[PDB]
């Protein structure tokens, strides 16, 4: 639950697969996992779509960073085919996946880099950082000011 | 169809005047049916109106009444202005159709669920092709509606392509509404055309159209066509298949500049002209 609950770091499942299977394998508590997979498809599709729903969580956690992730490789460090993976940008495109921006000659992907109104965004960067600099500069400015008073 | 509307049409600026009126039903039934061939909408409700101020004290069989309500809904399935009315025109013009012609019905019930296939509920389609009373008028008609109906359903393009191969054998016969099948074909085109570019900024022309298995040419002639429509921005290429997307947001600034310019010019102008009468 605190791996699920922020800030998702890209781990292996593999380290999670025996944790279900002792979670299968103990009884003291959570004992009806067979419960769980008492149906022949509804378990199956409890487990591809729970690790579906967590590959394309976190997903959804690091698309919040801009920091280019640069999934072709990340393709390559979970060991999954890319077919699949075109099926998880089929889930995006229902996941409103229109804030991004493709390329024809490679693969990488880019959440960013919009075509950048200079009237709303820079504008808006360069207010909150130029104006955060002004108050912010006045407060400790002054602040400190008072404060190297005490001294005398 | 040309000297058969004129002539038609001055035989009724001499008939109208004389007795028997039920008889004009017939030439301007016949009169509507030919606007629609020339594809003339508003003469087609202005000869339909003065059919209906001419039925309405005449109540002449069925047979000119439900034609008269059928080509109604032919009429305004034309413009696509509202498929409920036109439904309505095409039930009671089935109902009028009931049991008394088969080629008659089975085209009735195939403009039903023609004009109710243009909206998009194939649910209908089901439920009329499921019950028994239309059923003993099924035939090879209804199993490209059926064809169509589940193309629909299951939003496939390449099984309604399928349909429009197999069966053009009853669709070689198809009426003047195969353009609308067309533009019913277009829009499923233009939803998936949507669909699948609108999250790709730019990608492989053969990676989106595998998907489709089509051929690039009708595909790139439609697209072609809508970005010179300008419905939304976008741009085609064949060298390179480069998609490129951009748009131009301040277009209230050069409109109003421009034309403070050429209305200022005016003003100079007139200026050099009191100027040039003052002095020469």
């Amino acid at each position: 639950l605190l791996k699920l609950f922020t800030t998702m770091e890209l781990m292996r499942w593999s380290t999670l697969v025996e944790d279900y299977g002792m979670e299968l394998r103990k009884g003291s508590l959570e004992s009806p996992a067979t419960d769980v997979f008492g149906s022949t498809e509804e378990g199956e599709k409890r487990w591809k779509d729970l690790k579906n729903r967590v590959v394309e969580h976190n997903i959804r956690i690091m698309a919040k960073y801009y920091t280019r992730i640069t999934m072709k490789r990340m393709a390559q460090l979970l060991d999954l085919s890319v077919d699949e993976s075109e099926a998880f940008l089929s889930n995006l495109v229902v996941n409103k996946t229109i804030f991004a921006k493709v390329d024809r000659l490679a693969g990488i992907i880019n959440f960013q880099r919009p075509k950048d109104p200079n009237n709303l965004l820079n504008d808006w960067s360069q207010k909150l950082n130029s104006l955060m600099s002004l108050v912010n500069k006045t407060t400790h400015l002054i602040a400190k000011e008072e404060m190297i008073h005490n001294l005398q | 169809y040309q000297e058969a509307l004129h002539l038609g049409s001055q035989l009724l600026r001499e008939l109208k005047k004389m007795d028997d009126k039920a008889l004009l039903v017939e030439v301007q039934l016949l009169e509507s049916k030919t606007y629609h061939a020339l594809s003339n909408l508003p003469k087609a409700r202005a000869a339909l109106t003065s059919a209906r101020t001419t039925a309405n004290a005449i109540y002449c069989p069925p047979k000119l009444q439900a034609t008269l309500d059928m080509q109604s809904g032919i009429i305004h399935a034309a413009e696509e202005k509202d498929w409920k009315t036109a439904y309505s025109y095409f039930y009671e013009a089935f109902e009028g159709y009931d049991s008394i012609d088969s080629p008659k019905a089975i085209t009735s019930l195939k403009y039903m669920l023609l004009c109710k296939i243009m909206l998009n509920t194939p649910e209908d389609v089901q439920a009329l092709v499921s019950g028994k009373l239309a059923l003993r008028y099924a035939g090879r008609q209804t199993e490209a509606l059926k064809c169509v109906a589940q193309a629909s359903k299951n939003r496939s393009l390449a099984d309604f392509e399928k349909a429009l191969t197999d069966y053009r054998a009853e669709l070689r016969d198809d009426p003047i509404i195969s353009t609308h099948l067309a533009k019913l074909y277009d829009n499923l085109l233009e939803q998936n055309l949507i669909r699948v570019i609108e999250p790709f900024s730019r990608v492989q022309i053969e990676h989106i159209s595998s998907l489709i298995k089509l051929s690039k040419a009708d595909v790139e002639r439609k697209l072609s066509q809508m970005i010179l429509d300008k419905k939304f921005h976008g741009i085609l290429d064949q060298g390179e298949g480069v998609l490129i997307i951009f748009d131009e947001p301040p277009v209230d600034k050069t409109y109003e500049a421009a034309l403070e310019t050429i209305q200022n010019m005016s003003k100079v102008v007139d200026s050099l002209y009191n100027k040039a009468k003052k002095l020469t």
